[PDB]
RNA sequence: GACGGAGGGGUACCACCAGACGUGGAGUCUGCGGCUCAAUCUGACUCAACGCGCGCACCUCACCAGGCCCGGACGCGCGGAGGACCGACAGCCGGGCGCGCUUUCGCGAUCGCGCGGGUGGUGGUGCAUGGCCGCUCCCAGCCCGUGGCGCGAGCCGUCUGCUCCAUUGCGACAACGAGCGAGACCCCGGCCGCGGGCGCCGCGGGACGGCCCGCGGCAGCGGGAGGACGGCGGGGCGAUAGCAGGUCUGUGAUGCCCUCAGACGCCCUGGGCCGCACGCGCGCUACACUGGCGGGGCCAGCCGGCGCCCGCCAGGACGCGCGGAGCCCCCGCCGUGGCCGGGACCGCGGGCUGGAACGCCCCCGCGCACCAGGAAUGUCUUGUAGGCGCCCGCCCCCACCGCG
């Protein structure tokens, strides 16, 4: 689950173009990309059918504002591990959104598609720094401390 | 005898290398090195801060 | 892939580990005249190899090397290797001055013979000082001729205080010389910042 | 694979009906009446449960494929906090039995194959459980 | 205490010029020191009867002892390799194996 | 003959450990002796309350043991590579293991 | 120097604004005082005592009621190898142990005694001490050489200007050059290359207030950007001078006093530390519907074994080489009722661990307060608070604890 090298060990060559890596909260997804129909596959499974019944829209979003046309002609693979539901499905929106600009690369097409997703919503191709804080000496919270007896 | 009134087993008598103090052992890679005499002989062992 | 966890190759290398702290006590305690300073172990393939930095290597050595043979077989029977197999290699250390735990020492036997603490303290700092040490502090701490107990400080020199080259340019060895009044603790440190090694993060060397 | 293109709960439900129609499994009708794991306090109210359960197990043991999955790791799948105790509560692993039971019946079926270690599905079960994801499509 | 006992410890002695002791209760007895009895097996002196011998040879000083880490250190002295060579019917020719 | 022989190199400093890698890699380069599979460290720790009383606000002193491992794979004469560990640099404190 | 209910500057969620999330109320867990005791071993009491001195059936364990020896070395005067000493069967006493007694067989200086001298002691004194830590101080301050000023104590440097997280800088200046702390450093994280690879793990880069615009001698300041990342990301280290802070019960650290074979040595059995009219400090679980209860989906990380069969679980047997959460989502049900909220208590019973329960686990009961907590008070600014799991430390078993 912790960026183990098992890219290939799901999936045995298939021409997979592409093999981007989309890293939300402890959560990394390898989606692997090539010509196709326009289907999404995330953990062996339909990508409209995702576990946070709510979210599932914010895993399509990144096809809506691209349009469906463009990702018409592809297939991604994508292999979710690591972190929780909420970033599993951040992480995912940011796989395609990487994966599907890399078929366009350095194209002016490319700028404007990076430009477009980055208008709708700014950081679905760029990662979330955001890191959890570690735990500290007489606090249960990384930052929280135990209650003062006297003074 | 006397043997039966001496040293007879009730439990494992443990006790921190370099002490010889039952409390705090703190065995937990086998190191039977007491809390505090840990702290006097930890740059031996070659623990290490951040 | 499928990896076992049992990995005792781990448990062996951290059990050697307490055995040479095991050794640097015991090497401290008997070799007090002798000037040891640290040990390692070379652990070779069914050899153990122990080379010992130290002050003066014949004091340790002995008459036919007799003194070195009986440690050899004591190192070997407590930690149940082959007599003889065990060999400890005497070091000369040079700079013996910058060397803070021979220093200690050599206050220590001063303190026992009656010198006033400020007349042995300075000769320790000059030793270090020539030595090439840019700091050189000795502190002394306990009832000095007194019931009340003081801290006398003796320091020359720049002598750094914090960071991680505390760990790396500064030599820090404490000892507990005996009185009769009551312990007296001593601590040597001494700063050298050019060690070969490492350079100071804070100086910067410049240029024409 | 056809089993994921059907939703999972509207594929268990589903296939319970299908299990209790076929006569798979057969209720042991003695564990009818015991709770599936030390952490829950009421039993199931289902009374179909154990072909909910039993439907579950085997789509569990066809997505594992090879992987030959253990009774106890199934039993960790149905792990509940235990709650109504002062002591903060904690995760407590399901039934043995209830699991063993389901299993047992499998291999007697050869839906499922024994393997090393734990037993994992056959081809003749795979086949039943494909077949009947793709019609539900 | 028996005398067998004793014969073993400056065996071991000239044998190794050294001892290593550790504490009061029994494991192995002393675990490194062997003795025959005549009707016996290789058998093991008891921690206590090799404290009491070792600890009796050191105030008269056939042994200096160094405590590092819960264990006796003993080194041979001078006077006590002499004792030795006495007690096992040695000879100046003779000299520890170390 | 011709066995797989694994070598072993357990050290806590991991400048003393890639020493050992050179030299390990450049004896056996000829002999083909495999890059250096580094092990996931192994961070042994113990935390302890600084003070030896337990007087004061509660500090913690966080020790740290990493333990560095690389495996090394050899296919070739035993003569050999017993040689070879004496062509080796020998670092003092750091262990190597065989095992076939 | 310290203090000021003196002035001027600053500065901090260990301080407040603005908000959050609590404690206090209750039931429990668990410390502390008080009480009771055979003993309830003690340390310490504002911050800087009170889940603290790393998990008390025995051991730990220091306390109480019985008991057993030497583990009193060595050296001298004396005695002593056919008896210095030392072992015991059976009964008898004694939880008990030739422990002793009756007794009548063993053994061999393993030496006895007196004296001198030890070896010990979780025994005292932390206000005799070392070492270590806590606190001042989440401070930014501390100081030297040479010169200047005063009889001097003591000043100047070391700045009443500005700036900064910061003696952090700049502009000055009877000061002129330094040094320590600050920064740098170190560990980690996120991003990108390169090399390796049983396993993601080795070596480098990247970010500097650099650019742009305003404002500022300046130091910088406010924005805008680009860029994983923006202006102390989180930690480690920690100046100077002290405390008569704490630890002699961590220590072959230790002065001195006590003890020192009817032992304060070291063990052995039993029992306490865990009692409890009560007061108080951490915590934990609740007070419900944003909830409880049933199935189903299923998600980690520090880091990490499993199978099969039986048992209601708890757990077991027999094997082998391995492996993974809650919350939340989804569909039902109950439905404002101290109710199915809650789970305190208490009666059988089933397991476990150990030598032994009084420890823990579990099954059917049983169904306590509590319907939101007064006066007070605490912590917290992004992956933070809070909710929610999980691991490890100590450990036979055991976490409402600590550290992650």
């Amino acid at each position: 689950d912790l960026l183990e090298r098992n890219d290939i060990e799901v999936r045995e060559r298939d021409k997979y173009t592409v093999h981007t890596l989309g890293k939300k909260k402890n959560s990394v997804a390898v989606a692997f990309v090539k010509a196709g129909k326009g289907d999404i596959l995330v953990n062996n499974v339909p990508l409209a059918l995702v576990r946070p019944e709510i979210l599932r829209t914010k895993v399509s979003e990144p096809i809506m504002i691209l349009g469906e046309s463009l990702f018409k002609g592809l297939d991604m693979n994508i292999k979710v591990a690591g972190g929780g539901h909420v970033s599993q499905i951040y992480a995912v929106r940011q796989a395609i959104s990487r994966g599907v600009l890399a078929s366009v690369k350095d194209e002016a097409a490319r700028s404007e598609l990076r430009a477009k997703l980055v208008s709708y919503d700014r950081q679905l191709v760029v990662s979330d720094p955001r890191r959890c804080e570690a735990k500290k000496f007489g606090g249960r919270g990384a930052r929280a401390r135990r209650q003062k007896s006297y003074r | 005898m006397r043997e039966t009134e001496f040293c007879t087993h009730i439990a494992h008598k443990r006790e921190c290398r370099i002490c010889g103090n039952y409390n705090s052992v703190y065995r937990k890679y086998g190191l039977f090195i007491c809390r505090r005499c840990f702290k006097e002989n930890a740059g031996k062992i070659g623990f290490v801060k951040l | 892939v499928r990896r076992d966890e049992e990995n005792v190759y781990y448990s062996k290398y951290l059990n050697d580990c307490i055995m040479e702290a095991e050794l640097h006590e015991f090497f401290s305690r008997e070799l007090v005249d002798a000037g040891y300073a640290s040990c390692s172990l070379c652990r070779t393939i069914d050899s153990i190899c122990v080379i010992i930095q130290c002050a003066e290597p014949e004091v340790v050595m002995g008459d036919n090397h007799y003194r070195l043979h009986k440690i050899e077989y004591l190192l070997a029977g407590r930690f149940m290797c082959d007599p003889k197999n065990f060999n400890i290699w005497v070091d000369k250390i040079i700079k013996r001055g910058l060397s803070a735990e021979i220093m200690v020492d050599n206050l220590r036997a001063k303190l026992e013979e009656a010198m006033p603490i400020r007349r042995a303290a300075y000769s320790i700092i000059r030793t270090a000082m020539r030595a090439g040490a840019a700091g050189c502090e000795v502190i002394v701490a306990g009832k000095l001729r007194a019931q009340r107990a003081r801290a006398n400080k003796f320091k020359e020199g720049c002598l750094i205080s914090t960071g991680h080259p505390k760990r790396i340019f500064l030599a820090e060895a404490t000892r507990h010389i005996k009185m009769r009044q009551g312990v007296i603790g001593v601590k040597v440190r001494i700063y050298n910042p050019n060690i070969r090694g490492a350079v100071m993060p804070d100086k910067i060397e410049i240029g024409a | 694979s056809s089993v994921t293109r059907v939703p999972a709960d509207v594929f268990i439900n589903s296939f319970a009906a299908h299990l209790k129609n076929r006569g798979i499994i057969k209720c042991p009708a003695f564990t009818d009446y015991v709770k599936t794991g030390v952490s829950r306090q009421y039993a199931p109210r289902d009374a179909d449960w154990f072909y909910i359960k039993a439907a579950s197990v085997i789509r569990h043991f066809y997505i594992s494929g090879s992987h030959s999955i253990g009774v106890a790791g199934l039993a960790r799948k149905y792990s509940s906090l235990q709650k109504g105790k002062t002591t903060p509560h904690h995760t407590k692993r399901a039934s043995c039995k209830v699991i063993r039971s389901i299993v047992s019946q499998f291999l007697g079926q050869k839906l499922l194959i024994a393997g090393e270690r734990g037993r994992h599905i056959s081809p003749n079960g795979r086949k039943m459980v494909e077949d009947f994801a793709e019609g539900l499509q | 205490i028996p005398k067998a006992v004793y014969k073993a410890v400056y065996a071991h002695l000239y044998e190794n010029a050294s001892l290593a002791l550790k504490e009061y209760w029994r494991v192995g007895n002393v675990p490194g020191i062997t003795y025959v009895d005549e009707n016996g097996k290789l058998c093991n002196p008891t921690y206590l009867h090799v404290n009491c011998i070792m600890q009796s040879l050191e105030s008269r000083g056939v042994v200096k002892d160094t405590f590092a880490w819960r264990h006796h250190y003993y080194l041979l002295t001078e006077k006590g390799e002499q004792f030795i060579r006495k007690e096992l019917d040695l000879t100046d020719d003779v000299l520890p194996t170390p | 003959m011709h066995q797989k022989y694994t070598i072993i190199v357990v050290g806590k400093d991991l400048k003393l450990v890639e020493r050992y890698v050179k030299s390990i890699v450049k004896e056996g380069r000829a002999f083909g002796i495999s890059g250096p599979c580094r092990a996931p460290v192994r961070r042994l720790t113990i935390t302890t309350r600084k003070s030896p009383c337990g007087e004061g606000t509660n500090t913690w002193h966080r020790f740290e043991l990493r333990m560095y491992k690389r495996t090394f794979w050899v296919t070739c004469g035993g003569n050999d590579i017993s040689t070879i560990l004496s062509k080796t640099v020998v670092i003092p404190g750091i262990q190597v293991t065989v095992e076939v």
